[PDB]
């Protein structure tokens, strides 16, 4: 689900990605039809530029943190960092080093809250390169004739089944994370040339690559399935199966 | 739901096709109504808009008109692939099927 | 004289905004003036009236003391 | 009623800092200076715009019509222009 | 009349007539993954779709004030396309611009749209003024036609059709009534009609046919020179 959403009707999956060059915000939201001069309000009210920045930039930003508040309720952010801040805050008047060591854990929490509340963005260019290499998909779909009908991609809440992914039954990892960092979603596609539609379901998880401490790909498609539907033909393509992928690579278990 | 037409306020009417034959006729009537279209009678279901004096910017004006007549909210990611009459017919069907199965409009 | 001049100069700014109302109101390049012109106008009015009000209080304190202290000395 | 409104005082400003009375003098000068400089920069784009739009065209390239040149040709033509077009059409396209 | 004589007028340190990548010291250099830790860049691949939506917005938001005038909507489109086609038809190699011409033009069009959303763009106010002056002249013709009266434009067309007949009835040696000849006849009438507006035709003399108008004149008592002294 898209966390950052304003009252704008167009391009919901790009609202947080697009960086406009406007000095301020437009008077009205993007029109879905031709309106009349009296439908809109000339010379908008005083303090309108500030009101827009609050309802178009601030408010949808706070709705993102509220929508994904379940990913920051870990014992490290809830108890450790606030407690560390209070221990040095009692000595803030003795020296400056206490003021610093009391505010650092708060800036650290905001950074984890900041990165954890963002909409999960996979490398979509890697994905389209993967499906356009399959012959069963290029038979009905092409980039010059494909269009998106729906898009959903959100993290999975809580820990998963402790038999398929025993990695997350680690009390040290659980101390920093309350979620799994995995995401699940789908892609509703259509081809205007062949008239075909397909639902591209996918599951992602972070994996390590080529290095010891750093993550290789935070969103690695370990399950990728396509249910293609045409005029009178229904096909089911399996680009990535989880039974064969989970035997080669395991999740990463982010810390901090 | 009202719009100005030559200085007069007129109530706008929306259409519901829900039929293949009604779509092919609407798109042709739509493309033939655009002042940039050439060879309006030579236009058929398999006509490339490039062959009738239309470019990428003209497909936008056509899509903008589809939103006016049908009430759809077409995203910017879908417009640049509408380069043939066949494309508008299949896209309109995909939208009618999406609302009939998912009970909601496609992502804008 | 100072309060009357500073009041006329403040009124002059109101004319400048009225004489150029269409630009300050409709042109977004002048939005900051539309939004903050009255805040500056109030802060200017406050200084004008503050000084007049304070001066008025002191004059009245001075007048009531010389009258009271004089009768004691009589 | 709060004590924050005491900042409006200037009769007794010499009791705290006596600085406001001299700083604004610079601010007025700084504004005057930027007014002369910025007005000179943003105003003096017109000589370049006037010369290029009247002397920059060449025969080995195509001059493309602008928005204003479209509205003027189609929605700002005079009577003589309307007469000349219809005059050419009737003589050649109709009367040969 | 006058041509630039300097042969090196279009020379730049980046080449001839190069206005896409001027030569600067801090030139773009490549980046290598194995050796790159972090990077801060604003470039993305969203300029294409932003180029599409920007058109849809500038068009739909401008039509709010056209009042359903179909001839104006089509005219505005032609003008709007001339603004979006600048990168595709310019001599400047927009594909070789310093840091991405795609992002540059899109960010520029976004500043125009912001003003359009407020109906403060000089193209909008110029279109309204131009159109109102056009309709006032078209309505004057309509009011004169409903009364059966003849328009000043039709009187010229009829006066030019008969002059062509008079000039071609004597052009028997040749029979090529060129477009050049048709033109100079019309221009001669235009010059006389143009001067007639300021000095109308009182008598058989015709438009601007009185010498007395060019004798010494004086400002009227009720309208003297307001801007300067007279003596
Ligand atoms: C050598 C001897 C030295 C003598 C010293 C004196 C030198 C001369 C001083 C001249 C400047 C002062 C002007 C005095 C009036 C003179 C008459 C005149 O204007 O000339 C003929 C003038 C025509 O000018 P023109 O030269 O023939 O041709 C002009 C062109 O056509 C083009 O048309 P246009 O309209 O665009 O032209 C505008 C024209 C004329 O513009 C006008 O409309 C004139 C009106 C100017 C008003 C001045 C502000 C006063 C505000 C109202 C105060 C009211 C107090 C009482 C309230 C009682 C009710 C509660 O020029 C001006 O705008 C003059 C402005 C002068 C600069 C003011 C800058 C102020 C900031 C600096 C402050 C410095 C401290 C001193 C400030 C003192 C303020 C009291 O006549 C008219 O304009 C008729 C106006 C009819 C309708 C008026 C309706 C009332 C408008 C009031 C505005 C309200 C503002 C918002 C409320 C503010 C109050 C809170
Ligand atoms: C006991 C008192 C509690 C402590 C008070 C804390 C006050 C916090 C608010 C003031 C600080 C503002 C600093 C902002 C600096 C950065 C600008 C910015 O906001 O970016 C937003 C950005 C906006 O997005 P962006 O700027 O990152 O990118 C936008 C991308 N485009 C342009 C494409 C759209 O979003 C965020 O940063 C995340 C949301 C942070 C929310 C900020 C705190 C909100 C607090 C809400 C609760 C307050 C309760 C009090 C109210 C009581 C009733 C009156
Ligand atoms: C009484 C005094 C002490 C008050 C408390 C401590 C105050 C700390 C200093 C406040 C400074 C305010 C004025 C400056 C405004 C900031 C300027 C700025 O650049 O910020 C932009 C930043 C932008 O950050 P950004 O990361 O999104 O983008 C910036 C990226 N770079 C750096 C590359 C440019 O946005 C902020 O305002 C963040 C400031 C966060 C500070 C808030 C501390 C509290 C943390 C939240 C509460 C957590 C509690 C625990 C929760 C547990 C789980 C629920
Ligand atoms: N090779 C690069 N060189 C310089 N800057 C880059 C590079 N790649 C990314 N950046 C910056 O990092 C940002 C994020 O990159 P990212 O690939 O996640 O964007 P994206 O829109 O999610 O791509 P995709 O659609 O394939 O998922 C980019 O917007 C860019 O500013
Ligand atoms: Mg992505």
């Amino acid at each position: 689900q898209m966390g950052f959403s304003s009252d704008n009707p167009y391009n919901k999956r790009w609202e947080y990605k697009w960086k406009h060059s406007y000095y301020t915000y437009p008077r009205d939201y993007e029109h879905t039809e031709v309106r009349k001069p009296q439908d809109s309000k000339d010379v908008p009210p005083i303090y309108f530029a500030y009101y827009k920045d609050f309802v178009d930039r601030w408010l949808p930003g706070m709705n993102m943190w509220w929508q994904r508040r379940h990913r920051i309720f870990d014992k490290f952010n809830v108890y450790f960092l606030p407690g560390m801040s209070l221990f040095f805050y009692q000595f803030a008047d003795l020296a400056l080093g206490f003021k610093i060591m009391a505010a650092f854990p708060l800036f650290l929490a905001y950074t984890r809250i900041r990165d954890k509340t963002l909409d999960p963005d996979f490398k979509e260019t890697y994905l389209r390169d993967m499906i356009y290499q399959n012959p069963e998909i290029t038979k009905y779909f092409n980039e010059e004739t494909i269009h998106v009908l729906d898009y959903e991609f959100e993290y999975l809440p809580g820990y998963l089944c402790p038999e398929k992914f025993p990695e997350y039954q680690n009390k040290t990892w659980q101390f920093f994370n309350t979620d799994t960092a995995q995401a699940e979603g789908f892609f509703k596609f259509g081809d205007v040339e062949s008239g075909a539609t397909m639902t591209l379901k996918f599951k992602t998880m972070p994996i390590p690559g080529k290095f010891r401490y750093q993550v290789g790909e935070p969103f690695y498609f370990y399950d990728l399935r396509a249910e293609i539907k045409c005029d009178g033909v229904y096909k089911e393509v399996v680009l990535v199966d989880e039974k064969e992928s989970l035997k080669k690579i395991r999740p990463f278990l982010f810390l901090i | 739901l009202t719009q100005y037409v030559e200085g007069q306020i007129v109530n706008r009417n929306q259409l519901t096709l829900k039929k293949q034959e009604d779509i092919e006729q609407y798109v042709l009537k739509l493309v033939r109504g655009y002042f940039r279209t050439t060879n309006k009678q030579g236009l058929n279901i398999n006509s490339v808009l490039q062959d009738h004096g239309l470019d990428e910017f003209d497909s936008i004006e056509l899509a903008m008109q589809v939103e006016e007549d049908l009430g759809y909210v077409i995203s910017a990611e879908t417009i640049p692939v509408l380069n043939k009459v066949k494309h508008f017919v299949n896209y309109i069907n995909h939208v009618e099927q999406f609302k009939a199965e998912n009970g909601k409009a496609p992502i804008a | 004289a100072t309060a009357l001049y500073k009041s006329s100069a403040l009124a002059g700014n109101l004319f400048l905004y009225a004489y150029n109302y269409n630009n300050f109101t409709a042109n977004i390049r002048l939005r900051t003036m539309r939004y903050l012109f009255p805040v500056v106008s109030l802060a200017i009015f406050g200084n004008i009236y503050w000084d007049y009000r304070s001066q008025l209080v002191k004059v009245n304190l001075f007048d009531e003391y010389i009258q009271a202290r004089a009768q004691e000395l009589v | 009623i709060l004590d924050y409104l005491f900042l409006l005082d200037l009769n007794d400003d010499l009791t705290r800092k006596a600085v406001f009375e001299q700083v604004i003098i610079f601010i007025f000068i700084y504004c005057t200076m930027n007014f002369l400089a910025w007005s000179t920069v943003v105003e003096l784009i017109w000589p370049t715009h006037f010369f290029n739009r009247r002397h920059s065209s060449s025969q080995e390239f195509i001059r493309f019509r602008t928005y204003t040149e479209v509205l003027l040709k189609i929605s700002a033509y005079n009577d003589f222009f309307y007469v000349l077009n219809n005059y050419y059409y009737n003589q050649k396209l109709i009367l040969k | 009349g006058y041509k630039i004589r300097n042969k090196s007028i279009f020379w730049t340190r980046a080449g001839w007539k190069n206005n896409w990548h001027p030569k600067n010291f801090n030139a773009p250099r490549p980046s290598y993954g194995e050796f790159t830790m972090g990077i801060r860049c604003r470039n993305d691949h969203h300029s294409f779709l932003r180029y599409v939506q920007t058109y849809r917005n500038m068009s739909r938001h401008c039509k709010q004030y056209f009042l359903g005038d179909k001839q104006l909507e089509e005219t505005f489109i032609l003008g709007l396309r001339s603004l979006f086609l600048v990168p595709y038809d310019s001599q400047c190699l927009t594909d070789q611009i310093k840091h991405g011409g795609e992002r540059r033009f899109v960010d520029q069009l976004d500043r125009d749209f912001e003003l359009i959303s407020y109906n403060t763009h000089p193209y909008q106010l110029f279109t309204y003024t131009v159109r109102n002056e056009h309709l006032a002249w078209k309505n004057e013709q309509y009011e004169k036609i409903q009364k059966g009266e003849k328009t000043f434009e039709q009187e010229l067309l009829d006066y030019l059709d008969e002059q062509v007949l008079a000039e071609k009835a004597k052009l028997r040696d040749g029979q090529n009534f060129s477009i050049e000849r048709m033109t100079e006849i019309a221009l001669h009438v235009f010059r006389k009609a143009r001067a007639g507006k300021v000095r109308p035709a009182q008598d058989v003399r015709g438009p601007d046919g009185n010498v007395n108008d060019f004798l010494e004149q004086r400002r009227p008592f009720e309208h003297p020179n307001p801007t300067g002294v007279t003596h």
